[PDB]
């Protein structure tokens, strides 16, 4: 669907991907290495943002 | 609160002495074991957080130590100790100590001093045993002809061999570690506690004096 002017929804809009003037977000925790009864953060995390 | 009852008998033998002491401590007098009380049972960890070191229980200490002189050339110190700390949280210990230190005087100034010591401590909560024996040989110059003549300068070589099957878990802090301050086996969940099984030899020079 292509709409050249305003589109109004009076109910629930459910889209998978939204592209425009929005705040995207992601989050993760570092891997933890442990021994006996003590653990510490040590590892790698990757965040990929797509140019769409 | 706590109690400490001590009975010591000292006998004058062989130009020296022998002291046989029996001590029994209850409760707050068991954590330190020399005659001061710590009745709160709270200690600060590495990051200054409080944790429980409760000392409910008793302590029995049977000790016999002395100094003897054989001949005009031989002197000796000797030590035998058994200290059993039995606590309600099971974090007590059972410590055996046996030690000898002979001294041979070639000249009224110069002497050779040996020392052989053995320690054996069994943990109450794990049942494991840490043992060690240490032999040191020194040549010393002292201001007198007694094993107590001080201004003493020694050149020594020491060799200590130990085998430890348990240790204390002080890693992290008390909030994140549930075994903080507790005796654990040396191979607990991949950790390494105690000094392990090894031996080491040192050497050098030292001075000791009381005036």
């Amino acid at each position: 669907v292509t709409i050249a002017e305003n589109c109004t929804i009076n109910g629930t809009l459910r889209a998978e991907k939204i592209v425009g003037d929005i705040v995207k977000a992601a989050s993760a925790a570092f891997p933890r290495q442990r021994e006996s009864s003590v653990d510490w953060p040590s590892g790698t995390r990757t965040v990929t943002v797509t140019d769409d | 609160d706590g109690w400490l009852f001590t009975a010591e008998h000292t006998q004058s033998v062989l130009k020296g002495f022998n002291k046989f002491v029996v001590q029994y401590a209850t409760d707050s007098m068991t954590s330190q074991g020399k005659g001061l009380s710590q009745g709160s049972g709270v200690a600060f960890d590495n990051e200054k957080f409080a944790y429980n070191i409760n000392n409910n229980g008793h302590m029995l200490r049977i000790l016999d130590h002395g100094a003897i002189s054989m001949g005009d050339n031989w002197d000796m110190m000797y030590v035998g100790m058994y200290q059993d700390i039995n606590w309600d949280n099971d974090n007590g210990t059972k410590w055996w100590t046996v030690g000898i230190r002979p001294m041979y005087k070639w000249t009224p100034i110069m002497s050779t001093v040996m020392e052989i010591g053995y320690d054996n401590v069994e943990s109450q909560r794990t049942g494991d045993k840490n043992n060690q024996y240490k032999i040191t040989l020194a040549q010393q110059w002292q201001a007198g002809d007694s094993i107590w003549s001080r201004p003493a300068i020694r050149v020594f070589a020491t060799y200590a061999k130990w085998d430890e099957k348990w240790g204390y878990d002080y890693n992290g802090d008390s909030k994140v570690n549930p075994n903080y301050g507790k005796a654990v086996p040396a191979d607990f969940n991949g950790g390494s506690f105690g000094r392990g099984d090894s031996d080491e030899w040192t050497f050098g020079a030292q001075m000791e004096i009381w005036w």
